[PDB]
């Protein structure tokens, strides 16, 4: 039924924080960022 | 420490290393000190005997029972890290360590200064030349040196003095000081205990003793400097012909960084 649903899109969301490339480039790119602005 | 518990007889020596155990639970927070590691607990297989091996043992099951002894700390102290059964030295037990090291010529100045502070100095003594003459003395040689020249000081008054009583008349002791014979007298009776060992400590030398060089001084500024303001390099190698200065080049970086 439609409670299941609900719970459904909480499981599924959760799954996919659990298992989360961008964000891997991102901080890569964060990390030498600060370093090139204090250097 | 370890004589005590092993000029005891098998049984007692155990018994009364794990009732010292005991006492700190019962009396926590507090500390167990154990002096002489090496000799409580020496390396089982450099030994023969059945006592020294299980008091090993008992030692170890000690270590372990601080997991229900809450608040009780153990510190030991020995002559070397090699010198105890490895087994003391495994994660929890005593998996952290302090190298104490010597007293460098400022600690030795300090450590001088503590001992003096009952003693009234003449205004030839100078503490500062001594400690940086006492190479190879460790805390427990200054205060001997101190102590020498303190008894060398009152035997010269007391000689004419004649005070022969039960207690000492505190007006001549606070006129008594030691001079620089008292203290130069001294020191030609210690003997460092410590002097065939390394002594590490910021060294003296700074650039205005190194002629020359100047593009290899800023190089070895940059060295340091560039690792905290960002692999950073963490060393550099000195080659070229020999007596230009590669040792004070060395002390030089340290001395302005305040590093060993
Ligand atoms: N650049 C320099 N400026 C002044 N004195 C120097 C210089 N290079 C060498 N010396 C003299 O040579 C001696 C030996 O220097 P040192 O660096 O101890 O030799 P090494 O590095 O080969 O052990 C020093 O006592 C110093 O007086």
């Amino acid at each position: 039924t439609n409670e299941a649903q609900m719970a459904a899109a909480a499981a599924l969301a959760r799954l996919e924080q659990k298992q989360s490339s961008q964000d891997t480039i991102r901080n890569q790119v964060r990390k030498e960022l600060q370093a090139e602005a204090t250097v | 420490n370890g004589p005590e518990i092993m000029s005891k007889l098998a049984g007692e020596s155990e018994s009364n290393l794990r009732k010292a155990f005991e006492e700190a639970e019962k009396n926590a927070p507090a500390i167990i000190f154990i002096d002489e590691l090496d000799a409580i607990a020496p390396k089982r297989e450099k030994t023969h005997g059945e006592v020294e091996r299980r008091i090993v043992s008992q030692l170890l099951t000690l270590m372990d029972g601080l997991k229900q002894r809450a608040h009780v700390i153990v510190m030991a102290a020995t002559n070397r890290p090699n010198s105890i059964d490895p087994a003391l030295r495994r994660f929890g037990r005593f998996d952290r360590e302090v190298d104490i090291g010597i007293p460098d010529a400022t600690g030795r100045l300090e450590i001088l200064q503590i001992h003096t502070k009952n003693m009234k100095l003449a205004d030839d003594v100078d503490l500062e030349q001594v400690a940086n003459e006492t190479h190879g003395h460790v805390g427990a040689d200054l205060a001997a040196l101190c102590s020498e020249a303190a008894l060398q000081a009152i035997r010269k008054k007391m000689d004419l003095i004649d005070l022969e009583d039960e207690t000492i008349d505190a007006e001549v002791m606070n006129s008594l000081a030691v001079t620089m014979d008292d203290f130069r007298w001294a020191l030609s009776q210690s003997n460092p205990s410590a002097l065939r060992e390394t002594v590490v400590e910021v060294p003296q030398v700074t650039w205005e003793d190194i002629g020359g060089l100047e593009d290899v001084k800023r190089e070895l500024q940059e060295l340091v400097q560039y690792p905290v303001e960002h692999t950073p390099s963490k060393g550099v190698l000195f080659y070229g012909p020999p007596g230009c200065g590669k040792t004070l080049l060395a002390k030089a970086i340290a001395n302005e960084c305040q590093a060993n």
